């Protein structure tokens, strides 16, 4: 069975414009290698067939070079619509053999969080659970330090964070942070606080809520 | 209107089994050969199998020749896969894909379609649909020209769950979601100006297809 | 050929 | 998974004494931790034992005189492979060493003086009957014949070969597959101590032995050129040994009328596991009778000693020649379509190779390699492979029935082999491959699958530089599917595989330096037979039938023969400028 291995970072070239990753065979392919764009929930999307050639309505901003055992596919110029997994396939040989996939990742202008804060529904509170929810929505870069205070007591158990991948639109990341605790923890204390720290600012972006008022 | 409809997601017993399914349109059906292929999170796509409609012959990677079996359907239009003794090993997604070929040579062809993938859940954990709590912000000093609403989808099982805002209308974030002690959880973000919330009202459409649900949260 | 001695030698090419 | 192995013709076989073969890499220390364990737990169940010999250096293990009754106990032991029990085996410019293991000789005969070394190594059996007694008779014979064929000043093949002679075959030419076998090792430990080029002439049977087979293998794999007699039992080789180890060059007897040699009831023994052939009837040799007497004798002994011979003379030009290479060039210089196979059994000829060993008076050299015949079961497997130095290139298969599901060319132990599969209702099948020798070669088989559409139909070497040198096709209808005749595969270009549309096609690719390939065809409409053949030059790399209506396909030397019951031989010859 015929090995693909695929680079598992983009290589940046002339000043960022060019972004390239090779594909390298286990044994000579000739020039049948394809590859395919993935955004995730969808369908792979064909770029480049035989090696070079560049399927119907594909931009020519992608393109492909190689044969033998050494492949590889470049983006020039990319743009935050093109984040989504790359991969690789030759078809020389069954059974059809991939590469693993690589993720493109862009470089950005820093941006600062926004952060809010959500207070557990009446509804999760009835049903004996209290998530205290924070969004920390279109900051750059990914690095970020979420800290959960509780009565100004510093939490550290029972706090789930989930990173979005790269916006396809701005180029910028979205990280939920949640507190659950059970009703009966929740009912014992009266501020929930949670405090973001990014490059963007030496002082951390505190957003607080406290039962009692209101 | 080239296009592979596949089935819906899948929860299986280990041991049992499943027959995935893909519709196919727009194009003379018993013309081109039809493909599956297993994703797992990390690794690269596996092909598992190919078979020609109009003669109904398979073609297997010797990996899968025990697990699958290819069947199709001319008067359905469509394209079957059964994966038989299943085990968290085949807890995948599942890809269905045509193959057009361009020449006389056994490399002139490409995989040109695609279907959107079935998400199979290989578990002895049953399917629980999920509860849907609205996040909206209370008392305060309203600074800036927008407000951000949220949505928590907790306690739901397998994966398969889609979160829309009002019906289908702004700025949207949906975050992965997280087991939380043998359950999924995950929470969706929306941005609306200062203006229309709380005068206009903001509803989640919460949809986990595995338990046939769908839920509508309305933000007040 | 007909048998005779050398016969051997003459058949794998040693011998004229 | 201690297994006992004992001769199949009853009468050979020797109970009371055991080869016992350990696993691959236990030391010496362990094997006489064993031998003593053996003894000792012997003596507790009150039975006498004694090792007579620990084998290391070839292969691990120890020679032990005991009950068989103390059997079921050796095979509960540690670090056992496997038991064998003994059994008899019978007698049938570079400085090369020509290694004889045989009967004594007559080292001071003129014929053979001054290029014959008596090594001191005796092992042999007692002689049958109470009152045998050797006499006036000094047991030389068959063994000073046979240096003579070898490197007899006069007589012999090769006249520049110093011999070195090891006493394993007594006064009624009987030896034992465990003497042979410290013959071997002696062999082996003397390589080991020393520098120079092998022969080892075995010019003995026996009855299948899987230890023979084993040490036979591992002194192959160290470089040594072992060249054998096929037996002169009129009967399948395969059944004998060391006749049926691949490694070991086995040679068939022929007569000066180029027919299989009779020796009386029996004669030349034939088959799969006869490499090539050699004059061994009449063969005037050294006599033991005086320094300057002659006499003629016969037998596959005689014949391997020809060979033997002509493995010297080769090494003694190129010593660095590899035993893949020499078996090559052995084949490749032989005489091709001399030898009338009327003589086989029917079912026989086919897997008989007709060639007969000559001299020699940048090149792709290719051999034929037939498998065993599969079972009669619908998922049988035939599997024919090639030696490790060499590329498989072409694989193809053949049914007397003619109730084929095809051919594969699959990796087996990261090395290609050459697998044929059995029909439903198949009487079995024959795996054939092509086994050669290509200087800078880059190769690889690609898999194309079953072709049903209009288009995408073609299997070739698409690569730049990649040059097909064989197709094999494999059915993809399963047994209990709905049988439809075979449809082919349009052609198109010449250099493209020919296969059934529901079957996937095997491709040999192979990129070297002056590699240039060609197909060749011919087609009769009503043939028994159909034959294409490569140009002087020229060699036969890929054979295949264009049309159930044919039985097979096979290479015979640069011949592509396809057997029915227009029937087309598909042909690729290759060469290396
Ligand atoms: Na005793
Ligand atoms: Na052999």
């Amino acid at each position: 069975d015929i090995v693909m291995t695929q680079s598992q970072k983009f290589m940046s070239t002339s000043g960022g414009d060019r972004v390239s990753i090779t594909c390298k065979t286990s044994q000579n392919v000739g020039t049948a290698v394809a590859w395919f764009q993935q955004k995730p929930g969808q369908s792979p999307k064909l770029l480049i067939y035989s090696a070079s050639n560049r399927y119907t309505g594909v931009s020519d901003r992608f393109t492909g070079s190689g044969s033998g055992t050494e492949f590889i596919f470049t983006i020039s110029y990319a743009q935050s619509e093109d984040l989504a997994d790359y991969f690789c396939h030759q078809y020389s040989s069954y059974p059809l053999t991939f590469g693993a996939g690589t993720k493109l990742e862009l470089k950005r202008a820093d941006a600062a969080p926004t952060v809010s804060i959500f207070p557990p529904s009446s509804e999760q509170l009835t049903s004996g659970g209290a998530s205290v929810v924070c969004f920390l929505n279109n900051f750059y870069p990914k690095d970020i330090n979420v800290k959960w205070k509780i009565d100004g007591s510093e939490r550290q158990n029972g706090v789930l964070n989930s990173w979005t991948d790269q916006d396809s639109k701005d180029s910028t990341y979205s990280m939920s942070s949640t507190l659950t605790l059970t009703k009966d923890e929740y009912e014992r204390h009266n501020s929930y606080t949670c405090e973001a720290t990014h490059k963007t600012s030496t002082s951390p972006i505190v957003k607080s809520f406290n039962r009692n008022e209101c | 209107q080239v296009q592979l409809k596949q089935s819906g997601a899948e929860l299986v017993r280990p041991g049992a089994s499943v027959k995935l399914s893909c519709k196919a349109s727009g194009y003379i059906f018993t013309d081109y050969y039809i493909n599956w292929l297993k994703k797992r999170p990390g690794q690269g796509l596996e092909w598992i199998a190919r078979i020609y409609p109009g003669s109904g012959h398979t073609y297997y990677n010797e990996n899968f020749k025990d697990k699958a079996t290819l069947t199709a359907e001319k008067s359905s239009s469509n394209v079957y896969m059964q994966l038989s003794s299943l085990t968290s090993e085949d807890s995948a997604v599942y890809f269905c894909a045509r193959e057009n070929f361009y020449g006389s040579s056994y490399v002139d062809w490409y995989f040109d379609v695609w279907g959107t993938g079935t998400t199979v859940t290989v578990s002895s954990a049953k399917t629980t649909p999920p509860s849907v709590y609205p996040l909206a912000p209370g008392c305060g000093d309203t600074t800036g020209s927008s407000v951000t609403l949220g949505c928590l989808v907790k306690g739901y099982f397998p994966e398969s769950v889609t979160v829309t805002w009002n019906s289908g209308s702004s700025s949207v974030h949906t975050f992965p979601a997280l087991l939380q002690s043998g359950l999924y959880t995950m929470s969706s973000s929306v941005t609306v100006p200062s203006s229309t919330w709380p005068s206009q009202t903001v509803t989640c459409s919460v949809a986990h297809p595995a338990s046939s649900t769908t839920v509508d949260k309305k933000l007040e | 050929m007909e048998s005779f001695p050398g016969w051997n030698l003459v058949r794998i090419g040693l011998l004229r | 998974t201690a297994t006992f192995h004992r001769c199949a013709k009853d009468p050979w076989r020797l109970p009371g004494t055991y080869v016992v073969v350990l696993k691959e890499e236990t030391h010496l220390s362990q094997s006489e931790r064993t031998a003593r364990r053996l003894q000792a737990q012997a003596a507790r169940r009150g039975y006498l034992t004694k090792i007579l010999h620990v084998f290391h250096g070839l292969l691990p293990g120890f020679l032990v005189k005991m009950s068989g009754d103390l059997l079921e106990l050796a095979l509960k032991l540690p670090h056992v492979d496997y038991i064998e029990e003994d059994s008899s085996v019978f007698a049938q410019g570079s400085l090369v060493e020509v290694y004889l293991l045989d009967t004594s000789i007559q080292s001071d005969h003129r014929e053979i003086e001054g290029r014959v070394m008596v090594t001191d190594f005796e092992n042999v059996p007692e002689e049958d009957g109470t009152r045998f007694h050797r006499q006036a008779s000094k047991c030389d014979s068959h063994g000073t014949h046979l240096a003579g064929v070898v490197s007899g000043r006069d007589a012999g093949v090769a006249k520049g070969a110093s011999m070195r002679s090891l006493r394993v075959l007594n006064c009624q030419g009987k030896g034992t597959v465990s003497g042979t076998l410290i013959g071997l090792e002696f062999i082996r430990k003397s390589q080991l101590v020393q520098p120079g080029p092998l022969v080892v002439l075995l010019p003995l049977a026996g009855g299948y032995s899987r230890v023979l087979n084993a040490a036979c293998q591992r002194l192959a794999r160290a470089g040594v050129v072992l060249v054998t007699a096929a037996g002169n039992f009129r009967d399948d080789a395969c059944l004998y040994s060391p006749a049926s180890a691949p490694e070991v060059i086995t040679v068939g007897a022929t007569n000066a009328q180029d027919q299989p040699v009779t020796l009386g009831t029996l004669g030349t023994n034939f088959g799969r596991c006869v490499d090539l052939f050699a004059p061994g009837e009449d063969i005037i040799g050294a006599s033991s009778d005086c320094s300057t007497c002659f006499v003629s004798q016969s037998g596959t002994s005689q014949a391997a000693a020809h060979v033997a011979g002509i493995a010297a003379m080769m090494l003694s030009a190129e010593p660095e020649l590899t035993l893949a290479e020499l078996r090559q060039r052995l084949i490749h210089f032989s005489a091709k379509d001399v030898i009338n196979e009327a003589w086989f059994p029917e079912d026989q000829r086919v897997l008989t190779p007709n060639l007969v060993a000559a001299l020699p008076p940048w090149q792709l050299f290719c051999r034929t390699v037939w498998s065993a015949h599969s079972g009669p079961t619908r998922m049988a497997t035939a599997i024919a492979r090639c030696a490790p130095d060499e590329e498989l290139l072409s694989c193809s298969s053949f049914s007397r029935s003619g109730k084929r599901r095809g051919e594969r060319m699959e990796a087996q132990g990261g090395k290609l082999v050459c697998r044929a599969h059995n029909a439903f209702g198949g009487e079995g099948v024959y795996a054939i491959a092509r086994c050669c020798l290509l200087p800078q070669a880059n190769c690889s088989v690609h898999t194309a699958p079953p072709a049903e559409a209009s288009m995408g139909t073609r299997v070739h070497c698409h690569q730049q530089g990649h040059v097909l040198t064989g197709c094999s096709s494999h059915w993809e209808v399963e047994d209990l599917g709905t049988h439809k005749p075979p449809v082919l595969r349009p052609r198109g270009q010449p250099n493209q595989c020919v296969g059934h549309r529901e079957a996937s096609i095997h491709a040999s690719c192979c990129h070297a330096p002056g590699l240039e390939c060609k197909v060749k065809e011919h087609g009769i409409p009503a043939p028994e037979q159909v034959t294409v053949a490569c140009e002087e030059g020229w060699t036969l790399t890929g054979c295949s039938a264009l049309p159930s209506h044919v039985l097979g396909a096979y290479a015979v030397d640069n011949t592509c023969v396809v057997r029915s019951r227009a029937v087309t031989a598909v042909a690729i010859c290759c060469r290396s400028r």
